[PDB]
């Protein structure tokens, strides 16, 4: 059918308007809710619609977060509307449709027994760090960074971060749930039960994605919460007493067998670009404050090729926009802008 | 390791047990 609703622009207004869509198709279902694919009647533009059951006498965290965001590497909230079991309310997030995910692309190469071309690893990870730089500048932590939540336009190689259903604006002093993030990408402080963690848990998860892109498989495939730490210890060894305090000050373990870290150069295939391993070693640190900030990660030597005037996608096309930085995005370290924006990128 | 992880964290034996499970 042609479905017509009254929906509020995600941008603001916020003044409601009639929005019509067709070709409705279920493309996702979970405990979170249902995701549809649809086609807008006046534009023809494809959209995704995320339908979530809403506690009617409460506000939606994901909505409040999504309304604040406007960034080329974050899925755009076009509209939102409510409906409508009798007295049940569903919130509908209308998002720009993006056909692929980093997960499905990486899985393709993985099943073909080959590694994703290094240029894409640079492209996707850099766009990931940008999206993180953006949301962290608001104090918003995603808390569910994984390849499945990274959307890809296969033609343009644009990456958009999605699924803010776990996201939270973190306030220091106010405790946060520890059992969060998909297991393989869960920061070690979370496993140790930290409630005072920071946005740096997203950087850990970003490091896991990077490593996965290099390995063709998850770096830490834990079968459970405890086994997740077992997996981490195989690479990083055991944390020092100081790293434990840094992760969770409320956790104490007076005695445990110390284990040395495995060399990063042996974690990855011999032909893994040494700069990718270097970046990875600065993201997958026990000490949360020792991890690179997303901006610092964007400025890393590994992304040097992206700042090269003559860089092209393997398909001949030019790369997506990479240097359109805003004051908000650069706010954690404003001077880094002269390194991040190379001379050919300026107006 | 949901109630198990909780126990490990509460009893202060998380690392000790993880190291054991390394197997070792
Ligand atoms: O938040 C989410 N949870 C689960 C699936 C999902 O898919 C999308 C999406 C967005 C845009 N194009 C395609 C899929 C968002 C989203």
């Amino acid at each position: 059918k042609v479905t017509t609703v009254v929906a509020t622009p995600g941008q603001g207004p916020d003044r409601p308007q009639e929005v019509s869509y067709t070709d409705t198709k279920v493309i996702g279902n979970g405990s979170f809710g249902v995701v549809y694919q649809a086609k807008l009647c006046d534009s023809g533009e494809l959209v995704a619609i995320k339908k979530v059951l809403q506690d009617k006498r409460f506000k939606n965290r994901e909505l409040q977060i999504m309304r604040k965001l406007d960034h080329c590497n974050i899925v755009r909230l076009r509209y939102f509307f409510y409906s409508s079991k009798k007295d049940e309310v569903y919130l509908n997030l209308v998002l720009d449709y993006v056909p692929e995910t980093v997960y499905r692309v990486a899985r393709h190469y993985s099943r073909a027994k080959q590694t994703l071309p290094v240029i894409y690893v640079k492209l996707y990870m850099y766009q990931l760090f940008r999206s993180l730089a953006y949301i962290h500048s608001f104090g918003i932590c995603h808390r569910d960074i994984k390849p499945q939540n990274l959307l890809l336009d296969p033609d343009t190689a644009v990456l958009k971060l999605c699924d803010f259903g776990s996201a939270k604006q973190l306030v220091r002093g106010e405790p946060n749930v520890s059992y969060i993030c998909s297991r393989y990408y869960r920061a070690p402080e979370l496993i140790f039960g930290a409630t005072d963690y920071t946005s740096s848990i997203d950087v850990w998860s970003a490091g896991c994605v990077l490593a996965e892109l290099l390995l063709g498989q998850p770096i830490f495939p834990g079968d459970s919460g405890v086994d997740q730490l077992v997996e981490i210890i195989k690479v990083l060894g055991t944390p020092t007493r100081e790293q434990i305090r840094e992760m969770n000050p409320n956790y104490t373990e007076f005695k445990f067998p110390q284990i040395k870290a495995h060399p990063w150069t042996k974690v990855f295939r011999p032909r893994t670009p040494p700069e990718a391993i270097a970046l990875c070693s600065r993201l997958l640190e026990y000490t949360p404050t020792a991890r690179l900030t997303p901006l610092e990660a964007c400025a890393h030597s590994f992304f040097d090729e992206l700042r090269d005037p003559n860089v092209k996608l393997p398909n001949g096309r030019d790369t997506p926009a990479l240097f359109n930085f805003t004051t908000q995005e650069l706010s954690s370290n404003p001077p880094l802008a002269t390194i991040l924006i190379p001379p050919h990128a300026r107006i | 390791p949901h109630r198990l992880l909780q126990q490990l964290v509460l009893s202060g034996n998380l690392i000790k047990e993880a190291v054991r499970r390394l197997h070792s």
